[PDB]
């Protein structure tokens, strides 16, 4: 239990790598249409 | 408590007379999720 | 003073409904003056 | 009563169809609206009237955040029950005891204030229609009625134009003597029903004159004029632009206004609509977008939908 | 002075009117033009199939 | 110069009685498309 | 000098077009807007560029009620100039000296307000970008300069990776002795072009690190990163969804926004766009619409047009 | 109780999840659809042609 | 002074000069009507 | 008090200025970090 500035900046950072690792992933790929 | 047990009678269970209303007329009659969902995935 | 205001909804609503009996015996008088005109 | 027939006079409609054209078929403020709106309704039969209602909605104070609805109409009974957020019980019933003669009632549950309920009972004859409303009556221990009662009467004095009046006695309290509210009524009819008039005069002082047209198979126009010592009056303008594929509804206000309607079908089931109106004498705007998806119940029906 | 006066009035004027007009037409420039792409489809399907 | 609420009464009925002629005149019909 | 061609360095982008896909070209938010607005932009010349442009816009605080724009682009050259209600005049002039140097001036009266200007002077090297600009140029009695100054400078390290600064001196008054910031400036792009990498930090602490992904040649996908004691962040991330009869772009925001931008070209001269977001932490919503009608001055660039 | 407390919460973001979606989808549905169409109707001239 | 008497007449006259640029490169040269019409009339 | 202050903005921009140096240098060392590996 933290509640603080390094709390939300590394909630920040998680959605940034979720972000980066979901783009690299093929997840988008399949969900990008094929026309 | 009856007095009250009739009262809330008249909110939750108006609906759901007119929900089976209906779904005793239904050809269908699918269950009760098929009903409530908005979906037409029948 | 309050009877004053209850005698004048009494005769309102005495008017109403002499209204509506005109109303109702209006189509016949309109029907006999098209027969004269 | 033989000649009487002879006259050879038909039923008007109701009072509240007096002004339906010019009022809720031509302009748009039953129709319009003000932020995002999402309506999901379906029908399970047709035969027997029966679908369900979902309304998302969020900019406009009237529309709740959602709410739901569902109604059923069989040949003689018709039925109609709607739920809201924070639990706003919504039920209406319409019952026929025949074409003529029909028995309806409305109720509302505000839960959190003293809940409404308006009854009425309609009966038309071969030549006049009469309607009897009331709201939230109530005996006073003396045997005296106490609350809000509305009867109006509507004649065809000839096969186009109609008379009528309306009787309105509030009780609030019974402390206080009632008041009565009466109104005139005027209806004119086109001898080939091209244009439709109608005019009235209300127990408040107020007259509504309306005039209404139908130029063409697919364009109506109409005009109505409003007012109210403290008198004050308004004047509006507009016509609907029907067609298959859209609809399109126009106003021109005398308070400098103006707005515009289009509801736009892309698919048989997809129904995207526009909004918006704009004001001139303070320099503002309120738009409003929405679409209605509707859905069959069956299969059979969901085939029929596309044909 | 009073041209001025005049150039504003007729400005603001201007303004308004075109927007009226403006949001008046264009649903009824695309929903007539809608239409009659209908109304045209349609012929041309009918004169295809006699 | 009046000014009035008869004025605005007036002005009103005015603009009544105009939309009144134009919508049966066959200006109106002009203006309705031929289609 | 000679291994310094044997190096093969690539000439990196500009400073200001840094990131300019994701910020532009993905994301809406220079684009969005709110409210109703209506542009009508008529074209004369093509060769050398010239066009005009009405823009009418109401419900909206960035966007003024009218304002008429003109715009020159010759081979090397471009000019316009823009006029809004109230008598706002701003201008942009391009002039290049050749291809690699371009002088560029701006200049903005508000009429009521000091008039700020201003100078931008760029230089376009093979291997390096570099950049300088002023804002109302002023020097004191003294001869020392007093305003805002921008300078930056951009280095192909790599064909692959480019790195830079900005330096910006700002003396307000004399009095205070002028402040210098430097910001760090870094891009990196993929070998083969398909994902490109954007980070920087500011002199004010603040960190700005962008992203994309060219997934399709009709889909492309952006996040961002911008952060700033008292520190605060955001994280947005959306996509765009271009193709030849419209294109849309929608975003994702870590504040519990979304947001939704399509722009609906239904003729080739005429294009509707529509626009709105919703503020979930807050529950309201801002709801705009367009169109834009672009036509040509002479009979053959409307050929042209028409095709 | 927590019965209702889940089934508000459950509500609440049920009904701003669907709102989200509905908005960031129907722009795109009609769009794609409107496409789509216009492959269609240009195929069909093609093979009419040929 | 000079610069004083540069403001008024500036502010004005900075887009006739861009229009007076343009009408001059325009194939047609149309009238000052045309020109600030955004009416295709032509 | 104001002086140095003043110094310290010079003190960076000479060190931006150096830090620019550095990187037009950079291209060269990373090529000979490229014939290193």
């Amino acid at each position: 239990f933290k509640e603080s500035p390094l709390y939300t900046i590394a909630l920040n950072g998680a959605f940034f790598v979720a972000g980066v690792a979901f783009i690299q992933s093929p997840l988008m790929d399949m969900l990008a249409p094929q026309l | 408590k009856i007095l009250t047990l009739t009262h809330n009678v008249a909110h939750y269970g108006w609906i759901p007379f007119v929900l089976y209303l209906g779904w005793a007329h239904t050809s269908n009659r699918p269950n009760f999720l098929n009903l409530l969902s908005p979906l037409p995935s029948v | 003073e309050k009877r004053a205001h209850q005698e004048q909804t009494e005769k309102t609503l005495k008017q109403a409904a002499y209204v509506a009996a005109f109303l109702w015996v209006s189509p016949m008088i309109w029907h006999l003056v098209k027969k004269q005109w | 009563h033989s000649h009487r027939q002879s006259l050879e006079l038909v039923n008007p409609g109701t009072v509240e169809n007096l002004n339906k054209e010019v009022s809720r078929d031509v302009f748009l403020s039953q129709y319009f609206f003000t932020g995002l709106r999402a309506d999901l309704n379906k029908a399970f039969s047709m035969n027997p009237a029966f679908q369900t209602s979902h309304t998302f909605s969020i900019g406009s104070q009237a529309l709740p955040k959602y709410a739901f609805s569902a109604l059923f109409a069989n040949d003689n009974l018709f039925a109609q029950g709607n739920i809201d957020n924070d639990l706003s019980v919504s039920g209406r019933l319409n019952y026929g005891w025949d074409k003529k003669n029909i028995s309806k009632v409305n109720l509302q549950i505000s839960d959190g204030q003293p809940t409404m309920c308006q009854l009425e009972q309609d009966y038309q004859a071969s030549d006049f229609s009469v309607n009897v409303k009331t709201l939230n009556p109530s005996f006073s221990e003396k045997g005296e009625f106490t609350g809000v009662a509305v009867a109006s009467f509507l004649q065809s004095v000839t096969p186009q134009l109609a008379l009528g009046l309306e009787t309105l006695y509030s009780r609030t309290d019974g402390s206080a003597p009632g008041d009565a509210g009466v109104s005139y009524l005027t209806r004119y009819v086109s001898k080939k029903q091209d244009w439709i008039f109608s005019g009235q005069l209300q127990a408040n002082g107020a007259l509504i004159a309306s005039l209404w047209r139908k130029v063409a198979q697919n364009v109506e126009a109409g005009i109505e004029t409003t007012l109210q010592p403290t008198v004050e009056g308004s004047t509006t303008i507009g016509a609907k632009y029907e067609y298959r594929q859209s609809v399109y509804r126009g106003t021109l206000d005398s308070n400098g206004k103006v707005a515009c309607f289009l509801e736009r079908k892309v698919l048989p089931t997809l129904s995207v609509l526009f909004c918006g109106e704009i004001d001139h004498f303070k320099n503002d705007t309120k738009i409003g977008c929405g679409l209605q998806f509707e859905t069959a119940g069956n299969q059979e029906l969901l085939m029929l939908q596309q044909g | 002075s009073f041209v001025r006066n005049a150039f504003t009035k007729s400005g603001n004027l201007a303004w308004t009117l075109t927007t009226t007009a403006l949001l008046l037409g264009v649903p009824l420039s695309l929903s007539i033009l809608a239409e009659q792409q209908l109304i045209e489809m349609e012929k041309t399907f009918d004169l295809q199939s006699d």
